[PDB]
Order: C-alpha cells, then structure tokens, then sequence
C-alpha cells in the first residue's frame, strides 16, 4: 500500500 | 541476448538468502524484493497492471494513469509510466515525506496532495473526482482489487520461489497490504505446482482486521508504524481461502527486527520486512516448523 | 537450490536495459548496478576484498576492518562485515551526509569522522594511524590498489555483459573512481573472451587527470559534483593499458542526464550514471559508432 | 570512491 487507512 | 526493451520488463528474479541469527539451523530464508526497479515488490504489480490495461485497451496512447497511493505503488507506477511513456497523476495527503514528493516529481508525476486531516479517504475521493471529470482521459488501476496484482505474483514471484527451493518450500510468510503477494504466491505453489504449503499472513497487532474477521469478532482497525501493510480492511486482492494462518506483529518488534536484519545479517530491509521476519521467526521456533523451509517476503528496502 | 549462505554471495547478475531516448535506434544499453546489495557496484568489490583477505589469512575471526571511504565502498563493506560477522571502522570527514552516517551506524560501523577542512587526506591519515596503533588487530583493504577490486569485475561483471549480449558488445563506457570496473571488465572481454572492444573511461572535465596524463600535460585536479568518480589522481586499480579512449563530462550535464534517465527512461540512477550515459550518447551519435552495441555502467542508484 | 580527493 503505503497507507490503506492507517499507518503513522 | 538478455536485454530488456524498457525498465518495466526487468522486474523480479529476486534472490533467496539464508538468515544466520533467525530461525533454527537456517530454516528461515528471505526473498529480497528490495532488489527490484523502484526498490520494492510493487515494481511487479506496477508493470503488470499497466501491461494488462494495455492488452485490454483501457490504457492507450493519450490516456493518463490516476491512482491514490501513499506508498511504493506510486513509485512503481511512476517508474513504469516513465519507462512506457504515460502521463501519471498520483493523489495522497499533503502529510507525506518531502523525499517521496521530490522523487515522485523527479519521476514525472503530476502530484495532487489532499488534506492531511482527511487522510487516504481524501486521496481516494480526489482520485475518483479526477477520473469522473474526464472518464475518457483518465484510468484508475485500483491496486486493492485489480486481478493483475495477484496474477503477476502467480506468474513470477511464486515460480521464482518454487524454482529456487527445488519445490522444498514448506511455508510462505508475507505481510498483507493489498494481499496480492500472499494471494498470487499461494495460488502458484498450491494450485499450479500442487504442494500443500502453509500460507501465513502477517498484519499489525495494532490493526488485526484479518485475525478479527476470521475469529468472527468486530473488525477494529488502528494506526501503526509498519508501512506497506495494515490497510484497516480486507482487500479484494486478499484471497482468504488460501490463508492457513494469520500472525500479528507489533510496530516496535517489526522495527527492532528490521534493525537486526541490517546489523546482524547485513540486509537492508524496511519495517514491513522486519514484521515478516519477526512472524517467521516465531513459527520457526515451534518444533512443528523445525524441519520446514520457511520463505519470508522482504517487500522493500530500508 | 538457489539460496545464498549470506548476503555477500548475492552480488551481481545485474540487468541490461535498452535506452529509448539516448543513442541511435537503441545502440545504447545500460547495466544497472543499482540492482545490488547496498545499491551499487561497490557490493562486488566489498564482497571480494573481504573474501580474498579471508583466503590469504590477512582477515580472520577477531581482526577488524578499517578503510577510509566517503562513498559507496563504506556502505558495501558495512553490509559484508555485517553479513560475515566482522567489526568495521570507517573514517571520513565530519562533512558527510547525516543519512550516510546514520545508515552506516545502522549497519554496525564504528564511525570515525575527521576534520572536514582536511578532507579525504585527513581520513586516509586517520585510518593509517588506527591501523598503525595495532597492526595485528586492524586490516586496511585499500580499495584504490587492491587487485581483488578489478578481479571481481573480470570474474563477474564482464562475463555477465559478455553473456547478456552474446558477445556482441562493441564498446564499454564506465566512469572511473577506483578504476576497477573498467579494468576488470576490459580484461574479461579483451583477454578472456578475446574480442577487441573499445574501452571508454569517463571522468569530470573539472578534474580530467586521465586525459591530462595521456596528453602528457600537467595533471590539474579540481572539485566536481559527480560522486563516485574523479579521484584527482590515477588509481593503481586503473589499467591505463586497456583504455582506448577517455571522454570528459561536466557536472551539470551529468546531473541533467541522471534526471533524464529518471523522467524519460524510468531508471533511478545516480549522478555518475548520468555522466556515463552522457559520454556514451556522445559516441553513439558519431557515425563511426552507429552500428556498435554500447554498454554503459550505471554504478549506483539515485 | 565517494571522494578520492575531490567531489562537492
């Protein structure tokens, strides 16, 4: 992904 | 003559390396997807989604690629778009790394940055708006659901693993982002070569949506630090039916493991690589997996 | 079974890609040394210098590697040292990139940073001091003069090129840093396979010490921006005898060319890659080289 | 190299 709906 | 017509064709044939300070007597082997154009696994799906759009006529000279991606997919599409001569627009939050913005600009991307408060939803929304404004002009490849994603894994990634291990591979561990890697790999080894390996999905303990779903519990996503994985949903490119086991890993351990790969194994892998190895190591140290050859996807480089 | 015992063995087998916006009808092909452990050509000499020191008994369990290197050699040695379980000290000016310091620290290097005003001379000096303080403990591999540098190029890099082109390679263009690449490659193709190709060294117009020497002029080095090349001297690992031609390239053009590789070819190469291509393009557009297959080393990634 | 006695 890189970010689906999360991350950092 | 082994020359590639363009950089898109040069994907894959990534190496297997044995870990010396993980697992039991070298039962843990890593597949280094860092050794690819654009320095990640996403090079494969970037190449194949474009190739497929070309074959089926959805992508022609003149039409533009649009995709929402905060991560390596954007980089992959940028490289391929440059290699094959397409314009490309990428949407993501203003809240990105300046290095990624600059490298993406360097690669010839028309960059469209959406509100950081609105997150990836804002970036999908905007991408959808852009395509809607001129449907004849713009094509969204839709990485989360496009079958050309797991297909490339079934055609290349998996067969590489089969070949490299003389079919002795017993377990494949892979973090899930789009789900394409685990999907395609599992389909190749189990369906095409016909070996009943154990396919292990990895996801953050912070956002264990696969585990919660399979347990019949309420799905409760959360933020985490392991880039590439933990979408907060089950992607259409994740084939639940081929998943044998789901391991959760925490951000800190994934990070510690990534650092250990570097310092102890001399391998430059990203945090999600750390996650994959942490999970593999856990299983590798169960007697039940002591005599199993465990292959771990390292999705990207540091 | 195609599994590597450690990350050091995984060097090379880098791809050839045809350029579409350089040369004449695809007579220019690039060898992407970015597709390597540690993201550069130096992975090869890093591996082989260590391997050789092991075979000849200069490097054993307990002894430490020391080397002065401001660049990719340090990164390469760090990776291999981690992969093979050696301590390593690297010396360079305090005037380095924080990313390199941090990545080198991440890799387990004992970092020793010398005065920035004193430059690389200060870093050689300090490295020499450290070895002198305990000669039984420390081993300097000496990248500029160690034969294991060009040897690895003669054994791997060159044969890969021969193989990939069915021996149809006519010209090899390579920037000179240590000189090992051009040396080893040329020796393989000309001596071992016996084809009389044209070996083209590249160096900065800002510091054209090879050109000046061959012209019998006073050697007049200068600073430049093309990292990896232009030492300001002729290295012992540069075999003048196999060099057919020397092309000079300026910093700005090398940089513009690197950017064009990215934006037009979808190839992520460093400034020295730009230099190599700029030089190759020049020759490729002379009628005399119109029907020659030109292979260009891209030493590193962006 | 990275710097022999030049660069930047």
């Amino acid at each position: 992904i890189g970010d689906g709906y999360e991350f950092t | 003559m082994a020359i590639y017509a363009d950089n898109s064709y040069s994907i894959g044939n990534t190496p297997l390396v044995r870990l010396k300070h993980f697992g039991h007597n070298g039962n843990v082997v890593v597949k280094i997807e860092g050794r690819n154009p654009s320095y990640s696994v996403k090079c494969r799906i970037g190449a194949n989604m474009v190739w497929q759009a070309e074959k089926d006529g959805t992508l022609t000279k003149g039409k533009e690629i649009v995709e929402p991606t905060s991560g390596n997919t954007g980089i992959a599409l940028a490289y391929v778009a440059a290699a094959r001569g397409y314009k490309i627009t990428l949407t993501m939050p203003e809240t990105m790394s300046i290095e990624r913005k600059r490298l993406l600009c360097g690669l010839g991307v028309n960059l469209v940055l959406t509100e950081g408060a609105k997150g990836m939803k804002g970036a999908i929304a905007k991408a959808e708006e852009i395509v809607a404004s001129d449907p004849s002009r713009y094509v969204m490849l839709k990485q989360f659901e496009n079958p050309a994603n797991p297909q490339i894994h079934r055609e290349t990634t998996g067969p590489e693993i089969w070949k490299d291990t003389d079919g002795k591979v017993d377990v494949v561990v892979a973090g899930v982002g789009t789900g394409g890697s685990i999907t395609g790999i599992s389909r190749a080894i189990k369906l095409d070569f016909g070996k009943q390996i154990t396919s292990v999905a990895v996801e953050p303990v912070e956002s264990p949506v696969i585990s919660q779903t399979l347990a019949g519990e309420e799905v409760k996503p959360g933020p985490h630090k392991i880039q590439g994985i933990g979408a907060g949903f089950i992607p259409k490119n994740l084939d639940l039916s081929i998943i044998d086991r789901v391991e959760t890993v925490d951000s800190d351990t994934a990070l510690a493991t990534a650092r250990r790969l570097m310092a102890e194994e001399g391998i430059l892998a990203g945090i999600s690589s750390g996650a994959a190895v942490a999970a593999a190591d856990r299983l590798a140290k169960l007697p039940e997996f002591a005599d199993k050859l465990i292959v771990v996807i390292l999705p990207s480089s540091s």
